[PDB]
């Protein structure tokens, strides 16, 4: 019984860890969201045509 | 000089508008630039088969016809360095990128055009002087060992028009100019030579002078020749180091070539990390063995092409050298490895295998690799001379010598230098099997020997009857246990062990055994059979009745004798002089003789 | 990138097995992958085998059946197959394409590499050194992996080569006189047992340090082809990268060899000797030479292929053409699996051409390579000892023969005979090296040098 409880109680501990990194990394990407999505919709709106390169005409 | 890719295959790349195309001509494929070469061709269109993985590889894609067909770029800059079986420094890549990888499409040119060579014409020519094919015109300085003689190249004559003047050129700067029937070349330091072409000699010379390496076995009893060719048993006991590090260190040869086929990984690494630490004295200097050193480098998983074209790569380095008037020393790492790339080659052309699924060209491409070494007398006025020595080795799988590329090399070489590996489990080195082995230039050297040293040729021929006799005894021996056993066959079998430890055994890692020059090896055989005559007569002529002399009162009675014998091999020639130690081997001789003597 | 829009084409010229020809295809690149839309809204993958002009041929992935030649569109990538890697990625377990199959989430790229990778160059490889212990006396005590070789298993078919494997990838680590990672690639393997690698890797807390890829027997053959390209493709990224030593197990290569006869006949190329390609040799060397150590970095990788044995005969191009490329090997017997030793592994036969360099003071400890020399002689001499006794009887046998016989029969119990369960680091295996060799007296012990018996025999 005391087996199961231990680590069972580091059951609850792997839970405590694991929300705790979800935190983390929603704080993380937080921090320059705005600034990653921004460069994305600059990529995609630039489209720079261009023709195939071996095109030989 | 452009074409089209039209059609990939895998491998094999299919181009279209490609006319103007040779076979076996390179081109570069792809925008990554793929090394392959042209092999089919029909109409405007031409089959290419490409070295490197095509993955990628458009319809469309420009090809790059390069004239020349697969060839060696020769000229300075070329000692020290470290290539791939199709002449790419690998020493360059790894510096030039910083990648632990070879670039696919890699493009690095075989010598660096950033060096500032030290050019010394010759000083003998003059504007408007003749020059032919093989002629210098003068030495580059690129160490303190070997001078890099700058020839023209082959098939190329005409009159001088342009000399540069002594000073510091790189490899893309314009040397020489010549005039031919009004048609104007300019050559620089280097040259390009086809590697599947022989290149020219004046004659080709029969082979005298010895292979002087630093064993007693493979030099007293198997000599080799500068000129000739051997080959060597590759297995993992079999301690070719000491062939390798005794050849390429101590040897009497300019410059050493060193050929990977195709090998592991981890072995081509232990070649490339043992050289660079490898030194010699010369002129009292301890000088670095990859300063008159070149090596070339493949792996099992290199391109088939290269571990195939390795082994001609590196004999046209060896020949350009040659007819420099150096002796050059190749050995090819496993020339089964090559075998095993030149059958791949032949199963991805879908051409009938042969004799155990090797094509049937196999011994036609062995047998004109090997006639390509032996002593010559190079091109050009300078009239000089020169040789290139084989020391292939063979490492079949299974060890047998059933397989067509064993066999047929030992149809080739003239001298086999079998090794074992009981030998070196016994601790026995060099490990060399003595009964397998042989020798087929005995008589080519008998002219040198006569002239040189006289005693030597009886002594190597006794001592093989004295071996041969030692294993003919054994059943004796084991029936018998040297009791019902002739007083003259204990002679035999006990001096025969004699020479086993301390004559044809030899321990390189001690400093006075490192090598052992010739007059010092003869000199020890010399005494040794001196002995064995004496010991044989000392029982032979009292063997009658009444009083007679046996084994046992000839090692009881000159025990010391016996002691100095084996003393011998500490005969240090760094310190001990040859005077020296030619006195004290003939004070050994008179010692030994008046031993006997007073038996008598 | 490439940020080009993404070309469709309807247009299909035939179907032939497992190949889709299509035409008017626009540049297409060679090893291109598409993929495949079928009338009922089923997706599939290929890739392109050959171009001859718009004749684009794919083979695809999954089964052809129901792909027509009116209907079925093939989008095109533009590119090559080039695997996402990342440090998170291990932990996690694969399909042969790559794709997750442990609920997770797909891999998060730090970067893309092509599978089939490039040569490392020569002159940057570095010998190898150190020693990763196995847990596995019978190969740590007598024929140890040096930290940079490639050994492969030699099994046939029905032993356990696969109870072994599993037994390495959960006890193997470095000997600790946090950097290291296993990665695990079985090709060709059936249901029950891609079941025990996933469960006995997950149950045992082993997983965090391996990358684990299944490829099925009922996968698709070209999938097999790959699967150790990823599982290397990984391992390069680990090992030289991320600054850590990878070990890379690839399992059941003849299952690898016969996919690749498959993919060879597709290409209608005439088999070679048995059967096989003519590259064979060339496409295991690939495979094989992806590993080692290299200057200027921490990183290495070794590899433990494993191979089974057709027929039990060692002269199969499959293990021949393995053996002849790599250094050495571990060869698992039957005779021994017969008799219930586990693990079954023969001392006699198997090799390790780098263990010279792997054992000894400052890697594992100063009597390592004594004691493999002395109780290699011993077992041979046993198995001589055990063949006379067969035929003149104990009573015919003098005290040193007995000796002999002793060691024999306790070496191969306490020695060799193990479990799947028991760990026996480097330092323990040479223990129970020693407590067998002190039932010799000293004067027999004759590989030993005196001054190595004089500190380790007693006691």
């Amino acid at each position: 019984q005391a087996a199961m409880g231990s680590q069972g109680n580091l059951s609850a501990e792997v839970e405590q860890a694991t929300r705790r990194q979800v935190q983390g990394m929603q704080s993380s990407q937080q921090r320059n969201r705005e600034r990653v999505l921004t460069q994305l919709l600059g990529m995609v709106c630039d489209v720079r045509p261009q023709v195939h390169p071996n095109y030989r005409i | 000089t452009f074409g089209y890719v039209h059609g990939v295959s895998g491998p094999v790349v299919t181009a279209c508008d490609m006319a103007g195309a040779a076979m076996y001509e390179l081109v570069r494929v792809g925008h990554s630039e793929l090394v392959g070469e042209i092999i089919r061709l029909e109409g405007d269109m031409a089959t290419i088969q490409v070295y490197e993985e095509t993955s990628g590889v458009s319809v469309g894609d420009p090809v790059l016809r390069t004239g020349k067909p697969l060839s060696v770029e020769l000229g300075p800059g070329i000692m020290g360095a470290i290539f791939d079986g199709i002449q790419r420094p690998l020493s360059d890549i790894s510096s030039q990128t910083q990648s632990i990888y070879i670039p696919r499409g890699v493009n690095v040119s075989a010598l660096s055009r950033d060096i500032k060579w030290e050019f010394i014409p010759s000083k003998n020519l003059r504007v408007g002087s003749h020059i032919t094919g093989g002629d210098i015109y003068g030495i580059v300085n690129e160490n303190s060992l070997i001078k890099h003689k700058i020839m023209l190249p082959p098939r190329s004559r005409g009159s001088v028009t342009y000399i540069a003047p002594p000073g510091n050129y790189d490899a893309s700067d314009v040397v020489l100019e010549l005039e031919f029937e009004g048609v104007k070349e300019k050559l620089s330091m280097v040259q390009v030579w086809p590697v599947r072409q022989v290149r020219p000699v004046t004659e080709k010379l029969p082979a005298n002078h010895p292979l002087l390496t630093g064993q007693r076995v493979l030099d007293a009893l198997f000599p080799c020749v500068q000129g000739g060719t051997t080959a060597i048993p590759g297995a993992f006991g079999c301690g070719k180091t000491v062939i390798s590090q005794s050849l390429s260190k101590y040897s009497n040869s300019d410059v050493i070539i060193y050929v990977g086929c195709g090998e592991r990984g981890n072995e081509m690494s232990e070649v490339l990390r043992d050289f660079p630490e490898l030194t010699m004295e010369v002129d009292g200097k301890v000088e670095s063995i990859m300063k008159r050193t070149a090596l070339v480098a493949n792996t099992s998983n290199m391109p088939v092409a290269a571990r195939e074209a390795s082994i001609y790569t590196g004999i046209t380095l060896s020949e350009y050298f040659r007819d420099m008037g150096y002796h050059v020393s190749m050995m090819a790492d496993s020339t089964s490895r090559w075998a095993e790339a030149l059958r791949e080659i032949s199963g991805r052309l879908a051409e009938m295998p042969a004799d155990s699924g090797y094509p049937a060209y196999l011994g036609a491409r062995l047998a004109s690799f090997y006639e390509r070494a032996g002593r010559v007398k190079c091109l050009g006025n300078p009239e000089r001379e020169g040789s290139v020595s084989i020391v292939g080795a063979v490492s079949p799988p299974g060890g047998d010598f059933s397989d067509p590329v064993t066999s047929a090399t030992l149809g080739i070489v003239q001298v086999f230098w079998g090794l074992d590996k009981k030998l070196a489990q016994r601790k026995h080195f060099p490990s060399v099997n003595w009964l397998i082995s042989y020798s087929k230039y005995m008589r080519a050297l008998d002219e040198y020997y006569d002239k040189h040293f006289t005693e030597f040729v009886p002594l190597r021929t006794k001592a093989k009857e004295i071996l041969q006799e030692e294993e003919d005894l054994a059943e004796i021996v084991q029936l018998v246990g040297k009791a019902s056993l002739a007083e003259t066959d204990k002679i035999t079998l006990e001096v025969a062990k004699l020479i086993k430890d301390d004559f044809l055994q030899q321990n390189g890692y001690t400093p006075y055994d490192r090598f052992c020059p010739f007059y010092k090896t003869v000199g020890m055989l010399s005494n040794m059979i001196s002995f064995y005559d004496m010991a044989r007569r000392a029982v032979e002529t009292t063997a009658q009745s009444d009083n007679k002399i046996t084994w046992s009162i000839i090692r009881e009675h000159m025990g010391e004798i016996l002691y100095k014998l084996s003393s011998m091999k500490f005969k240090d020639p760094v310190k001990d002089g040859e005077a020296k130690i030619k006195a004290d081997y003939a004070q050994l001789l008179e010692d030994m003789q008046n031993a006997f003597r007073s038996l008598e | 990138y490439l940020s080009q829009p993404r070309l469709t084409y309807k247009t299909v010229s035939g179907v032939n097995g497992p190949l889709v020809i299509l035409d008017h295809v626009k540049f297409p690149r060679y090893a291109e992958i598409v993929h495949l839309t079928l009338p009922d809204g089923t997706k599939r993958s290929g890739q392109v085998l050959e171009v001859s002009g718009s004749k684009a041929v794919v083979q695809v992935f999954e089964g052809t059946s129901g792909i027509d030649a009116k209907k079925t569109s093939c989008e095109f990538t533009g590119d090559i197959l080039r695997t996402p890697v990342s440090e998170d990625m291990l932990g996690r377990v694969f399909n042969g394409s790559g794709k997750p199959i442990d609920r997770g989430p797909v891999v998060l790229a730090e970067d893309f590499l092509d599978i089939m990778g490039q040569p490392i160059n020569p002159q940057c490889r570095i010998y190898p050194e150190e020693m990763i212990q196995t847990g596995i006396s019978a190969i740590d005590g007598m024929n140890s992996i040096a930290r940079g070789q490639k050994i492969p298993i030699f099994s046939a078919a029905g032993l356990p080569h696969n109870e072994i494997a599993a037994q390495i990838c959960r006890q193997a680590g470095l000997v600790k006189k946090e950097n290291f990672a296993i990665v695990f690639a079985a090709m060709g393997v059936n249901m029950e047992t891609a079941r025990f690698f996933k469960s006995d890797f997950e149950e045992n807390g082993s997983m965090d340090n391996v990358c684990l890829f299944l490829n099925l027997a009922n996968d698709p053959t070209i999938e097999r082809i790959i699967t150790p390209r990823l599982a290397l493709t990984t391992a390069e990224f680990l090992a030289y990268q991320c600054e850590k030593h990878v070990l890379v197990i690839l399992t059941d290569m003849s299952s690898y060899a016969e996919a690749l006869r498959e993919v060879s006949a597709a290409r209608e190329e005439v088999p070679g000797r048995r059967g096989f390609p003519g590259y064979m040799y060339t496409d295991l060397a690939t495979i094989y030479e992806r590993a080692g150590r290299v200057e200027g970095r921490n990183g290495s990788i070794t590899q433990i292929p494993i191979l089974t044995m057709p027929n039990d005969d060692i002269t199969h191009p499959i293990p021949d053409l393995t053996g002849y490329i790599t250094e050495g090997q571990i060869y698992v017997d039957r005779q021994l699996h017969n008799r219930q030793i586990y693990p079954p592994i023969n001392v006699l036969p198997s090799l390790s051409r780098l263990m010279k360099s792997a054992i000894g003071e400052g890697m594992t400890r100063k009597d390592h390579a004594d004691v493999s020399n002395q109780l290699y002689a011993c077992y041979a001499i046993g198995k001589d000892v055990q063949a006379m006794k067969a035929v003149v009887g104990e009573e015919a046998l003098t005290s040193d023969d007995l000796l002999y016989l002793e060691f024999l029969q306790k070496f191969e119990k306490n020695f060799i005979t193990q479990g799947p369960y028991e760990n026996r680091t480097v330092y323990e295996t040479l223990d129970i090296g020693w407590q067998l060799l002190r039932i010799f007296p000293k004067e027999m012990l004759k590989r030993i040098p005196q001054s190595t018996l004089s500190e380790f025999y007693p006691r």
